[PDB]
């Protein structure tokens, strides 16, 4: 990771690309989201509104997924602070990366054009006994449930169309995207 | 206008607010331009021939040579 | 982890995102419950109190879950300082996590609108003897009777009925949780 | 990886060699296209593009290939920021760092002159249910057809020519490389 | 580890470094070789500081090394500050000798901690000789142990062997009972 | 790596000892020649024909080898860049190395007294269907036919001889490389 | 290791501890002796001698032995330099930290209370040819054998009660290694 | 550990021209040790450089090249044996100038024929004992003429491993006279 130097009368500024583009309220999710990477962006919301919480926070999402409930930390965050979120989908967008994609400002969902999306049933697993394995499946289910009522009044698809699109991997175009609802606009060079 | 703003704020963090305050205007200086250094070259040219005129020296100068 | 410059009167600093929240008396819980993450937010509620006594605390919990005895530090720093210490769940909170949870200042304590908390008892291991097993097993049943009382305490639910509850895993969304006790309401978005 | 103190003016600060180059515009692409180097890449055209959206970027492509859609996304950063990208074929360029090669500025593809590079199909795996195999393979079928599209625009050949030529892996030379189309000239030696 | 900024004085420090300028020392990780090092070079730099005032032992440990915690506490002893000792968490093996290594009457337990004593631990292999050799030294390691605690809590040493025989858990009342801590910190 | 300090009259500095070395024009190839060898080597030429490019570069090889693609992108770089490229081998100077040590500029190929020396034919692998076997022993036997004509240009010597020689492995002392034409003179101790 | 600051009266320094007490001539040696902790101690030592041939030097030992090698090369530093070396027992002293503990000056050497020393003969280990076996226990002998040597002169005990009470691994008590002539004094707590 | 007045403790030797080799002879760390030769050579080419040596060995090839900037830089280079010097580690305080080379007084040093491997086949394995064996000739040429022995008592004494204390490494030539306390 290169390191970007800033000269100023103050003194020197030694930032890393990530932070220099932070520094342009540029926000990047660009691996599995885990605990630390979501605790890492919440955090950095919650800066980026401190600093001014009227101009706009750019997020760009490159990312196959990971846990929902980093997922949803990072959907709460997002929906909570007042500066709006525009979401730009570089790469790929898989399972809680097309949710956050498609969580970001109305109108202000973007993907690059050959961009990726694939959304899909949360992953999971059970173990031991038969209470065990039924509560699991349980909170399983209320999960997706969740996933799908958030994902309905979001993209503006019924509750049934979507759980009949995630039942199996569906890999969508940045076009197939916009007419889907996820992302709002393709971005032309 | 975003470069002025982004000036202007910058300035703040280097000057204390009591003392931008105090200050009629902040001006900020614009870069200056193609046909603006064309004529920055016509003007330095213009001075030049008066100062050899006095010495009764004729002296033109081509559009292409103040381009160049 | 990304850098922030921030620019003062005093002059420019670089913080680093978590030194930053610091400032503003902001603690990140965000990683399993052992020994050196207590110890680290031990001290940044021990250096909070110390920058002065009055303002408040706010403790950020996204956990799995961890040490029963670490969660107890923590819980015991937290009760201990003169401060409010404000507990809002960002994410996850289960196991010491939701405990953590519900030790925060009475009407201070927070939850997201998708969030998600987790109440069970505690887990552990016993090998070797006979004797061995039953000294851990006292021990284990000893701190489930200490968490369930404190948890009676703390929400207001009878001691059976947390009994009950934390016998297998209980998945608490913030409006359950909220009608259970734990957290005093929701963060409405704004 | 040795470090640059070499600055202008007050001279004090101290580079690495790449982020020394990087101010001269010259970016590095010496290893496998994952997604951590193709954020990296896209950082640094951003920033470029940023200090100045007019002056040329130079991107030195050595790689034996990675994820396509790490390359999709540096060829769409490319593709999209204003200032024009010359690409520099060092070594090797195989797989996506062939498409990488053929995505520089029209008429500003360069490669070196004993250098090599090599195009063939995408790979990947399928396991699982019938349905999911089939899923798989409709996907890795449409990346085909996708990666033969762009790289029939970008060089001015027929796609059933570029399928023929990527069933098996062909190796091309700096010369035959520019015979085909992927690059515009060969970096004759001073 | 969150990097701690102090206004008054224009200076950043790490949260330990800030605690140790307030005479705070932290064991919390299992005593070892290393960390037994590092606080006995803090206590030493802290003695030098100043000839006066208390420094602060605050103790989260399962245990460790027997050696290390004698080092520890030959130290805390030949120091002639007074050295308090705070149990946060888990005061276990010899975590709990150095809670009872205090000074008199500093000796403090945060209300909802546990503290375990028992007979350390060990291992013998090879020769009957030196399987002797070495159940000697573990043996008149433990009767060095319970010497000194039972010198440093009041209680008989056939008392002590008794109930360090097996792990025994105490409470911060039941260790306030026992001698071990002076007294339970309420909460303001 | 120890620190070097120097005072200039700029005041004192402080290098590593590699960038002290790299101050001087110094590069040090040390290791095997990967990608990220290559990468680092190609970067630090390319930053010394910036800084100034008329003045000449040092390269001490001490390498076992390495890849043929990495080699051959920095036998590229160096004979692209303007400024000349010494080439003083320290050790051992094997395979790729050995091809790395034929690349400097004529009359500038320099050897300690007592180093070694050796010439590889290029290994490599393949696997999978009898087509596949094909392609890459066509791919080995090519690359093999490129080493062989480079190195028969820069040593002056035939291209069987070097095909005879090249078969099995060949240590040569620093005087036998200096009449086979690897290397121009054996740096005599001064 | 933490960081302290220093100097009240100055208050700008601040060193990592084992500086601030290498400042004081203070040396710690609490790791097992390999290579690089006798090189580190030796340079320390050369730089403390450097820094003030007349003031003492004290040595802190926590080790349970290591290499004969490393630990005879801090013996031959500690008595090359002109200034006292002080070694101070923290703990335990096994194996050559007890050999460097007697290694100390004359009247010197201390111990702490409840710090225990082990002496014991040198470990090692033959594999292979029978000559190669006679060769490897011919030095692990000698190399023993000059152990003991330098124990008897610095003890002033008798060669043959070292050999017998080396055979098998002794533990002393500071009173007992007092008595048997390893330390001087025992610190007596303040 | 850091050395304050601030710099680490191998950074302020080097600052008084003395080089540390106390470890496994690899490629990094001669070309580490050939970089500081040079520098040191560079920084002031008329005092004398200092070579600590302490080491088991190492790579046959970064001995000699270690050996060959010691011979070509112009500055002398004394060398101290310190604790132990084996394989190439002896061959390299052997490579200390005339009356400037030097051992502790209990300190030991290891000479003994390189050791190789071969594997493959039978041309392969003539050509690797035939490198294996020229090396050694080598090796034994360099000690006969820097010790002034015969090539055959060399030969004969390198076969086995051979132990040699500071009184064996005088009477050998290998050291030009032990360091005194004082």
């Amino acid at each position: 990771i290169p390191t970007v130097i800033e000269t100023t009368n103050r003194g020197e500024r030694a930032y890393d690309i990530y932070s220099r583009l932070l520094k342009d309220r540029i926000i990047m999710l660009g691996s599995q989201i885990d605990d630390n990477v979501a605790n890492s962006i919440v955090s950095q919301l919650l800066f980026l509104q401190a600093q001014d919480s009227e101009k706009d926070i750019y997020l760009y999402i490159n990312s196959p997924g990971g846990s929902v409930t980093a997922g949803f930390a990072i959907y709460d965050t997002i929906q909570h602070i007042k500066p709006d979120v525009q979401t730009i989908c570089i790469g790929m967008a898989a399972s809680m990366g097309s949710f956050l994609l498609a969580a970001g400002a109305k109108g202000k969902r973007f993907a690059l054009p050959n961009a990726e999306v694939m959304i899909h049933q949360p992953l999971g697993g059970a173990q031991g006994q038969a209470t065990e394995i039924e509560i699991a499946a349980n909170h399983i289910l209320k999960t997706r449930e969740k996933l799908n009522r958030i994902l309905s009044e979001r993209t503006g698809q019924s509750i049934e169309k979507i759980q009949k699109d995630t039942d199996r991997d569906n890999f969508l175009t940045a076009e197939e995207a916009k007419e889907y609802g996820l992302i709002d606009e393709v971005m032309v060079p | 206008e975003t470069i002025r703003k982004t000036m202007l704020k910058e300035l703040k963090n280097s000057f204390r607010p009591e003392f931008l305050n105090r200050v009629d205007d902040i001006i900020v200086f614009h870069k200056l331009t193609k046909e603006e250094l064309k004529e920055i070259v016509t003007m330095m040219v213009n001075k030049l021939t008066n100062r050899l005129s006095e010495q009764n020296i004729n002296i033109i100068v081509t559009d292409k040579a103040k381009d160049k």
